[PDB]
């Protein structure tokens, strides 16, 4: 995936393009929550999403962050809701 | 660094 291929497509479809490259990696880390985490991350700068696709420590760091918030939220909706 | 927990899940293709 190149930045050129990305400008070639429109917004909505650029995330789809990026998600395809991101999914397999995020999946390896979390097979079950993969879909969701990916979805959550796709609302970030493509320029930075492009960076994460080249930096594992960065991708992982972002993934763990998403995992934490995701669980804290759900747990919240559990105690009260 | 702010994330949306209600973001629509992505699906492979
Ligand atoms: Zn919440």
């Amino acid at each position: 995936l190149t930045a050129s291929m990305l400008a070639s497509a429109p917004p909505q479809e650029q995330k789809q393009m990026l998600g395809e490259r991101l999914f397999p990696l995020i999946q390896a880390m979390h097979p079950t929550l993969a879909g969701k985490i990916t979805g959550m991350l796709l609302e970030i700068d493509n320029s930075e999403l492009l960076h994460m696709l080249e930096s594992p420590e960065s991708l992982r760091s972002k993934v763990d962050e998403a995992v934490a918030v995701l669980q804290a939220h759900q747990a919240k909706e559990a105690a009260q809701k | 660094r702010q994330l949306n927990v209600n973001a629509k899940p992505f699906v492979p293709n």
